[PDB]
RNA sequence: CGUGAAAUUGUUGAAAGGGAAGGGCAUUUGAUCAGACAGGCCAGCAUCAGUUUUGGUGGCA
RNA sequence: ACUAAUCGAACCAUCUAGUAGCUGGUUCCUGCCGAAGUUUCCCUCAGGAUAGCAGAAGCUCGUAUCAGUUUUAUGAGGUA
RNA sequence: AAGCGUGUUACCUAUACUCUACCGUCAGGGUUGAUAUGAUGCCCUGACGAGUAGGCAGGCGUGGAGGUCAGUGACGAAGCCUAGACCGUAAGGUCGGGUCGAACGGCCUCUAGUGCAGAUCUUGGUGGUAGUAGCAAAUAUUCAAAUGAGAACUUUGAAG
RNA sequence: AAGCGUUCAUAGCGACAUUGCUUUUUGAUUCUUCGAUGUCGGCUCUUCCUAUCAUACCGAAGCAGAAUUCGGUAAGCGUUGGAUUGUUCACCCACUAAUAGGGAACGUGAGCUGGGUUUAGACCGUCGUGAGACAGGUUAGUUUUACCCUACUGAUGAAU
RNA sequence: AUUGCCGCGAAGCUACCAUCCGCUGGAUUAUGGCUGAACGCCUCUAAGUCAGAAUCCAUGCUAGAACGCGGUGAUUUCUUUGCUCCACACAAUAUAGAUGGAUACGAAUAAGGCGUCCUUGUGGCGUCGCUGAACCAUAGCAGGCUAGCAACGGUGCACUUGGCGGAAAGGCCUUGGGUGCUUGCUGGCGAAUUGCAAUGUCAUUUUGCGUGGGGAUAAAUCAUUUGUAUACGACUUAGA
């Protein structure tokens, strides 16, 4: 119900999420997904670089460069399983593709924005324990992306200062609990709880 | 059906496509691998190829059946003047691939190089870098407001050279303005190089020395429009061909219903960039000093010009880079000297060259003399008068 | 008109790079220029200020001639001619209806306005 | 040299144009246009009839 | 081979709009009904006649002699 | 599992089914002492609607003919143009504006050389291709002057 | 898996049987093309497949070494020069690491060539009374057009 | 003498007929192994894992998306007194679709968060989840005028102090003062007629135009010219 919702990429299966981002598109909703680098993919690394290598000798015969396109990185990995969700030929999914970035790791100004997650498409939820699967950054690094040390060296700086965010928010509402918690036994609170607050 | 009878394609696919260069100028597409131990150095230098000579000097390969002998082997001879250091730029490491984040110049251009930022500088009113000059104005604040950055940013600095054109024998008055990258020390301590080095003059023995493997970065000699026969290395068609025989008889197949991209087809030959690499150089020249062409077995005062010039490119009257063999381009030609981007150690590397003798015979013809008191010495006294 | 015309530098003066020198159009076009600026001075129009406001070339009917071909064959070789017209000129220097409820709404609008 | 069509063309004006264009259903937007005051236009609610759909509850075997 | 760019029988005109079981085309709207490629015969096999299928005109009458169906009863058959 | 096997519901939507309206077709009927004058008219009731080849029926349009409207018209007939309007399911019909200049319609009938997208259809006209392919055999032209609106090409002189 | 393999079915083979795959054989069919998709071979050039000749790394042997044979991953990279023949096919000489097999309208004729087939001239043999016949031999016999679109190779370029 | 012929012939082009040069890292296949159950043993495999092919992906090399992006230089007056930035005044232009708030740890899930304590751990104890059904916010002529009480808080506006943030920083944390409002509590007045409903107009891009307050005072193309280039364009040069 946000203007924007933001999703966090980690621990989601790619077609699962993507499915549930080509519904919201459609249906009007902007939609920025950030850490596809985190993306999983169930089934094991070497069937999920198989998979990639049957895509990767499709091209056109004659001329290689109006081809298929083979995009290496796991936020183009993601953006093209979510093409094939989308009708992107016609006006009204090229309008829909327009309410969507995807991005490698959070850059600003997504890093202090809220992210959330789709417990319709989490891996953790959705596949069985004992399932092997697969991790898109490593699968894309194994077939020319050449980004994984920098998004993973930026992202440890971001995770740095958002821990030190953190603290100063643990901080903060812990007092916030403090005071909440001599508030109660007044008149007001006494009204409010019998009030369901 | 197949082929018939097998053979290897004509050409490489991967120097395709076979297409003018953006540039005249060949741009460096990979540096040398950065250790930062070692002092801070250019890693690259610019210089303009004057043409070739040959010289003598004995074989150090024990094993070849030509050991400790004399060889005669072609070399090729690039103008190298010292270069200006006019700025620096440093380069933020993202996801999207490396990103330029601010540049600084320094407070005063050579019109050599200010005249690289123009089409008509006859024209102009010369306004280039007035109000940058005005930053220096009363301690230049604004300047180290943005070294400051690059030194705390920018996981990469390069710094912004210029040729000194004026002084080789060109008609061409307007440098070359180049990116070199540099090597070693910490980010601080490229960045208090490149501050210590603007309006300064970078030598080429600071960057190169004797016996190293170097990589020769130029755009080459271009020829126009070319038919498959030549561009290509096709076989001939027979005599009795109609309609031509300097041709591809079967560009294709009738499926797919397309000529492809990997059939030989005429265009443009040559002024393609490319990247020769292991030259090793043969003699780090000193401009400011006779005996260029002198070696330890020969001691005659000429310098490394042919007797009459090298041709269509005037004398050399600076430092200069002799390197064995042939690089890419032609004289006059802006080439880009790059040190090597691995450590070869297969004894054609690591093998030290003591050169006998250089050629210093005319270019312009069947020179027959290396040195006009030679040439008198032969031939004697003559019907020209003083 | 202009395919496989040869390509030029002085096209970039309007963004194209085919552009021609066609003298024996020019010279008619110059022709009737001169005859329109006549015009005008014996209209008494003041010529600083002139412009070409309307210029329009229509097709003329064509002048026929013969060409020879190969294996006894004729073709037609034939001029195609110009109509031309051109003038030249100086260079010159609500009811709304509002319903009850949108009535209001103004009305109440302006009784608390300042 | 009566009238003076179409194919095809010029000028002007309007519109749209990522490897055709054209069309069918429906609507947005822009343009343009006909009629009616002695009911014309678009609607809201209540009580009914016809056809349905979705609930709540009651009594029996 | 050649016999006026014409030759295994020139050119011109007429008979001549020569015949063609063969190819192509066969021009307004709406409404109702609506097929056949199967029988026999033919110097028949790219055709026609014949019967069948279809339309139209209806006529004599007015719920029946009836029926691509079953049951009951009684036959027949020589395939699984 | 968004795979396989099986089971239970909910849901989606055909020009199919049900109900209603409207069109047409068919069938069965009603309707004359003013049917409160259309009896091939008005009205009631029920069912039905795919369609090539093909058959039949009812209509639209064109040239000319008999009759009629004592029809239209130089105060504009016919024609043509018109992302202007209306009527008809349609064939089509009617009107407004512009252009034009001399004849032309409605209705009842008669008559036909009577309706075109095709036939490598006929005749004529026009396109894209396209300012394109090309205007390259025969050795070769140049300078000045004259004439002229204009000279590579005319004339004369000089040269080759 | 009966046997061969000195003994030992399966190192390598493998009878009698039996299950398949492929569409580079040839049959079989006649669906497309008879207002025509240029019918052999070669040359040239690119690409694809693997059922791998060589090369890389391996596993097995009746692998002592050397050399071989069988098998795996594997089509990345190569796979030739000639005598004869129009030949595809074939055979031989020779080099080589190797001289593996195929597809792409039996790839490729507005790319060529035209030796062959396959028009019209002519000869021979057989057959036919004859005109003539012969997937029998022999010799001579016009190989057209791109300037359009796409594709491809190169070259400009408005707008930010 | 259609380059008359012959010998030599610089320059240019060109030859496995000449010369130079043609990089090294990771992940893997087959296979061989480690540990190790199923199956108390065994086992390269089931979970993990080592090496390893002319393989693959990078390094490197070629091109540079003409609708991918970045950094930097200069940006036109006495040249229809032009250009740019800021503010407010009026017009047009449209909206892939505001209608209180996109409300920021990280990691795991056969585990975690929060709080507390210690001997600072892979610790003890308590508690929580079982969904955001939350939290914050939210009363007033679309939110008026005004009197107080309590408190010294909340919050808006510009202004100011300091710091942090380069992945696309363009935002976050702040000091201090001024100026409003406060629904934390108690009062007084006003609202009507939009007539029984008509989104009942409150938003944000862009383009101009005018006004008044700062700021700067160029290039590019054609034409000429070169030949490191070239069919033409283009490219590379030069000219007050
Ligand atoms: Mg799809
Ligand atoms: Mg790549
Ligand atoms: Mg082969
Ligand atoms: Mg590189
Ligand atoms: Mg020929
Ligand atoms: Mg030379
Ligand atoms: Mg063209
Ligand atoms: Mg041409
Ligand atoms: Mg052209
Ligand atoms: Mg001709
Ligand atoms: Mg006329
Ligand atoms: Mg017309
Ligand atoms: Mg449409
Ligand atoms: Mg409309
Ligand atoms: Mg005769
Ligand atoms: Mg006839
Ligand atoms: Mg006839
Ligand atoms: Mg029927
Ligand atoms: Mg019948
Ligand atoms: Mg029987
Ligand atoms: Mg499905
Ligand atoms: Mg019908
Ligand atoms: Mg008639
Ligand atoms: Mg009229
Ligand atoms: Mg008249
Ligand atoms: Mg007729
Ligand atoms: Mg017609
Ligand atoms: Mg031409
Ligand atoms: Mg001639
Ligand atoms: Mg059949
Ligand atoms: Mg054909
Ligand atoms: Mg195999
Ligand atoms: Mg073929
Ligand atoms: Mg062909
Ligand atoms: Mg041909
Ligand atoms: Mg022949
Ligand atoms: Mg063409
Ligand atoms: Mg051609
Ligand atoms: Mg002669
Ligand atoms: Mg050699
Ligand atoms: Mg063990
Ligand atoms: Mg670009
Ligand atoms: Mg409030």
């Amino acid at each position: 119900v946000e203007p924007v919702v933001v999703i966090d990429g980690k621990g989601h299966l790619v077609g699962r999420l993507a499915s549930v981002v080509a519904k919201q598109l459609l249906n009007g909703q902007k939609i920025v997904v950030v850490r596809a680098e985190e993306l999983n993919i169930s089934g094991e690394f070497f069937r999920n670089k198989l998979k990639y290598h049957d895509f990767l000798r499709k091209a056109t015969a004659f001329n290689k460069t109006r081809g298929p396109f083979h995009f290496r990185a796991p936020s183009r990995i993601f953006y093209k399983a979510l093409r094939g969700m989308v009708s992107h030929k016609t006006a009204r999914g090229k309008a829909a593709l327009e309410r969507l970035k995807v991005f490698e790791g959070i850059p600003p100004p997504y890093d202090k924005k809220k992210r959330v997650v789709v417990p319709q498409a989490l891996r953790v939820l959705r596949l069985k324990p004992g399932r092997k699967y697969t991790t898109l950054g490593k699968l894309s690094t194994s077939v020319g992306w050449k980004y994984e040390d920098v998004v993973a060296k930026l992202e440890a700086k971001r995770k740095v200062s958002s821990a030190e965010y953190y603290a100063k928010k643990r901080a903060f509402t812990k007092k916030v609990a403090s005071a909440n918690a001599t508030a109660a036994e007044s008149d007001v609170a006494k009204q409010l709880a019998a009030l369901g607050y | 059906s197949h082929r018939k009878y097998e053979a290897p394609r004509h050409g490489h696919l991967g120097f395709l496509p076979r297409k003018r260069a953006a540039s005249i100028r060949a741009r460096v597409k990979a540096f040398p691998k950065d250790d930062r131990s070692k002092p801070v150095a250019l890693t690259s230098f610019l210089g303009y190829k004057a043409g070739m000579t040959t010289i003598v000097r004995d074989l150090d390969r024990p094993g070849s059946k030509f050991h400790k002998r004399e060889v005669v082997e072609a070399v090729t001879v690039v103008d190298t003047p010292p270069v200006v250091v006019v700025g620096v730029v440093g380069y933020v490491e993202t996801p999207r691939g490396l990103r330029s984040l601010t540049t600084v110049w320094a407070e005063h251009l050579s019109d050599e190089v200010k005249r690289r930022f123009y089409k008509n500088w006859y024209k102009s009113k010369k306004k280039a870098f007035t109000k940058y000059s005005a930053k220096y104005a009363q301690d230049g604040a604004g300047i180290e407001r943005e070294l400051a950055r690059i030194k705390k940013y920018a996981s990469v600095v390069r710094v912004l050279v210029h040729t000194q054109i004026r002084k080789t024998p060109l008609a061409q008055k307007k440098a070359h303005l180049a990116e070199i990258q540099l090597n070693g020390g910490s980010i601080s301590e490229k960045v208090d190089w490149a501050r210590e080095h603007f309006e300064k003059t970078v030598a080429v023995d600071s960057v190169f020395e004797q016996n190293e493997m170097i990589d020769a970065i130029a755009v080459t000699k271009g020829h126009g429009f070319e038919g498959v026969t030549h561009r290509w290395g096709t076989k001939k068609l027979p005599r009795k061909t109609h309609r031509g025989l300097r041709k591809v008889a079967c560009i294709g197949a009738w499926h797919p219903a397309h000529v492809m991209w990997s059939v030989a087809r005429a265009g443009q030959r040559g002024y393609h960039s490319r990247t020769s690499i292991n030259h090793k150089i043969y003699r780090v020249g000193k401009g400011d000093d006779e005996a260029n062409g002198a070696t330890s077995f020969d001691r005659t005062k000429k310098t490394i010009t042919p007797m009459g010039g090298f041709v269509h490119y005037g004398e050399i009257k600076n430092d200069f880079i002799m390197v064995k063999g042939c690089i890419p381009g032609n004289r006059k030609r802006i080439v880009t000297l790059r040190k090597s981007l691995y450590t070869n150690t297969s004894r054609k590397a690591l093998e030290e060259v003591s050169l006998k003798w250089i050629d210093t015979a005319s270019k312009f013809g069947k020179g027959r003399f290396q040195t006009p008191a030679e040439k008198h010495a032969f031939m004697g006294t003559l019907k020209k008068d003083l | 008109f202009n395919s496989s015309i040869g390509r030029t530098a002085q096209g970039k003066e309007f963004g194209v790079t085919k552009a021609r020198w066609p003298a024996k159009s020019v010279k008619f076009v110059q022709g009737l220029l001169q005859n329109a600026a006549a015009n005008a001075e014996a209209k008494g129009l003041d010529a600083t200020k002139l412009y070409v406001s309307h210029i329009q070339v229509n097709q003329a009917p064509k002048q026929r001639r013969r060409t020879y071909r190969a294996h006894g064959r004729i073709n037609k070789y034939e001029s195609s001619p110009s109509h031309i017209e051109l003038v030249v000129t100086e260079k010159e220097e609500k009811v709304v209806r509002l319903t009850s409820r949108q009535r209001g709404r103004i009305a109440a609008q302006k009784r608390i306005a300042a």
